[PDB]
DNA sequence: ATCAGAATCCCGGTGCCGAGGCCGCTCAATTGGTCGTAGACAGCTCTAGCACCGCTTAAACGCACGTACGCGCTGTCCCCCGCGTTTTAACCGCCAAGGGGATTACACCCAAGACACCAGGCA
DNA sequence: TGCCTGGTGTCTTGGGTGTAATCCCCTTGGCGGTTAAAACGCGGGGGACAGCGCGTACGTGCGTTTAAGCGGTGCTAGAGCTGTCTACGACCAATTGAGCGGCCTCGGCACCGGGATTCTGAT
């Protein structure tokens, strides 16, 4: 069904994860297929960012700290993971403007 | 047709305070508290059973999930009532 | 390709435990990355520190001949292995025939229109005649025991039969060169086996793994993939390169149609059913 | 401390409308029985958490000292409060109408099948 | 006594999803008054805010000490997996009584008004 779908992320695991996540007595056909394609989105704009980022401190490695970096730089990410923390990550570079010397 | 708890939360009023009534609207505050507190437990129970594999809810995951989600005093008076509940009924 | 499992110990696992990986039967480093850590980690004597080494190294590393002139010309000179072509038409059109003249074809020289592979027939009809295989081979002057010794038979006799022998297809192959793969009524398990309307998506589902593995072995072994259809799916649109249509002609000559091809035009052509060979119509 | 005035609290009367109770009904909970399955328990494995020893070294800690910043004080001026006057539109009540929420009535596709029926005369 | 040759006809559901016709009452729309609230002006006072002085608490640096960290080794508790089986919950049909909608009424509360008390600010 991944095939069918176009996706790389699992259609038939994600059905299988629906149905036995007790969600709803019965799950129609085309509920996993766009699930699917929703979490394999979302997981390709944050490698894309995080990869980004990877890139600009000339790591060819994607660790925590880039995605920690690609998710707290981009308003709608950091809106969407507001409340989640990722191990690792450290914080974004900030100092208030009237702690530096005059 | 349309549920709510106003007959039942009526009776326990009647327990509590024998001559107190209560308006619509304050009526309407009980419904929504009992349908939170309901939903709140039930939420908790249903991934306590998913956490641990277990396909059925019983009184100990509702046990758990009110210890989980009840502060204090009330955590201890609920599970008190709940476990007396439980004893009365099965005998 | 593969990536076999020796690379893996270059990244610094160890060699015994890519040797208890191959022991649990994971041969390449492909193979053992695009897997979870719990399968290396069911191997005895395979933790799960090193089963992370595992996959965190891992992820670093990883034209026959149909035998009418006429129709050659219309198709160019003949199957291209390596790719699915399908060909639909009626009953009695010369499809089992089709498929026993190619079953001979594929084994000629590339020069001659073959492959110089052996042939592989998967029956679903009980049609399969080694005999109209010797008549085909002694047709185009080959061995007609050369032409049963290159071509592995079996019957299918559901679809998940037929789906089996998808995999003893994938490891014989392997070790044999092959030219041609035949399934014969490939649809017709999937209307005995899927009747229903609810059931349209199964079979499609089936039809479509079906047809995924096949493109996986033609990929691999380069190899002609031939199945056959009676039009009385959709899916199959986007699967089959050249789409044919057969009608009979009365007598033994039929009348070829393409129904589709990307590059080639829409055409006819018309060609004959003889006692040696799947041949050109000769009035 | 005093006192007047403005605002709030309290006390009583009248009304009104929504809460409480009663009754018909209906459908959702109960009871009784059956059956599959899931989870409780036993038992075995083997992982990893805890405990320990030793060495190293980087972090913590105690202290000295200087100084930057928190905090208190003072002056200024501006801008928000509080109150009086004008305006305006929110609110109450009443009526119209229509639109959309809830209920009942209506195609497109693949499927192949099925044989019958005798009449008309001349040279 | 012994002779051939003539075409042309029909008529047939089933399963599982999308659409308009129906319909009714509340959501939307307007009229009219009336009154309380919003808007506006103005005076002034008190609070925001800027400047200044000081003193003390915190930052920085340095020598000492303390323990965190790392690496090895040991073992045993307990997580995790498997097998078995029985208790337990889903399911289903019949029953019925608890619970809900509707109707009615009376008493709690709200609105009005007027005296009492509180509290604030000027003296």
């Amino acid at each position: 069904r991944s095939s069918r779908a176009g996706l790389q992320f699992p259609v038939g695991r994600v059905h299988r994860l629906l149905r036995k996540g007790n969600y709803s007595e019965r799950v129609g056909a085309g509920a996993p297929v766009y699930l699917a394609a929703v979490l394999e989105y979302l997981t390709a704009e944050i490698l894309e960012l995080a990869g980004n980022a990877a890139r600009d401190n000339k790591k060819t490695r994607i660790i925590p700290r880039h995605l920690q970096l690609a998710i707290r730089n981009d308003e709608e990410l950091n809106k969407l993971l507001g409340r989640v923390t990722i191990a690792q990550g450290g914080v974004l570079p900030n100092i208030q403007a009237v702690l530096l010397p005059k | 047709r349309k549920e709510s708890y106003s007959i039942y939360v009526y009776k326990v009023l009647k327990q509590v305070h024998p001559d107190t009534g209560i308006s619509s609207k304050a009526m309407g505050i009980m419904n929504s508290f009992v349908n939170d507190i309901f939903e709140r437990i039930a939420g908790e129970a249903s991934r306590l059973a998913h956490y641990n594999k277990r396909s059925t809810i019983t009184s100990r995951e509702i046990q758990t999930a009110v210890r989980l989600l009840l502060p204090g005093e009330l955590a201890k008076h609920a599970v008190s009532e709940g476990t007396k509940a439980v004893t009365k009924y099965t005998s | 390709g593969p990536q076999p499992i020796s690379r893996l110990e270059q990244c610094g696992i160890n060699a015994n435990d890519v040797k208890k990986l191959e022991e649990a039967g994971f041969h390449t480093v492909e193979a053992v990355a695009y897997a979870p850590k719990k399968e290396l980690i069911n191997i005895k004597g395979i933790s799960e520190a090193k089963a992370d080494k595992i996959l965190a190294e891992a992820a670093k590393l990883v034209q026959i001949t149909t035998g009418s002139k006429e129709l050659d010309k219309l198709l160019q000179g003949g199957i291209e292995t390596g790719s699915i072509t399908e060909m639909f038409g009626e009953f009695r059109t010369g499809k089992t025939q089709i498929c026993h003249t190619l079953a001979v074809t594929c084994q000629l020289p590339i020069d001659r229109g073959g492959g110089e592979g052996k042939a592989m027939y998967i029956d679903t009809e009980g049609t399969f005649r080694p005999e109209r295989l010797l008549a085909v081979a002694e047709r185009y002057g080959l061995s007609g025991s050369d032409v049963l010794d290159n071509v592995a038979y079996a019957r299918a006799f559901n679809t998940d039969h037929q789906t089996q022998l998808l995999y003893q297809a994938s490891a014989m192959m392997v070790e044999s060169r092959y030219a041609l793969l035949i399934v014969d009524s490939a649809t017709a398990l999937y209307r005995t086996d899927y009747s229903g309307r609810g059931e349209l998506s199964a079979r499609q589902m089936h039809l479509a793994r079906f047809l995924r593995m096949l493109l996986r072995l033609a990929d691999e072994f380069g190899v002609a993939v031939v199945i056959t259809n009676q039009v009385v799916g959709n899916i199959i649109a986007h699967a089959s390169t050249t789409r044919l249509y057969l009608r009979k002609g009365r007598g033994e000559t039929r009348i070829c149609k393409i129904y589709d091809s990307p590059c080639l035009p829409e055409a006819e052509a018309m060609f004959a059913i003889n006692a040696d060979g799947v041949g050109d119509a000769k009035d």
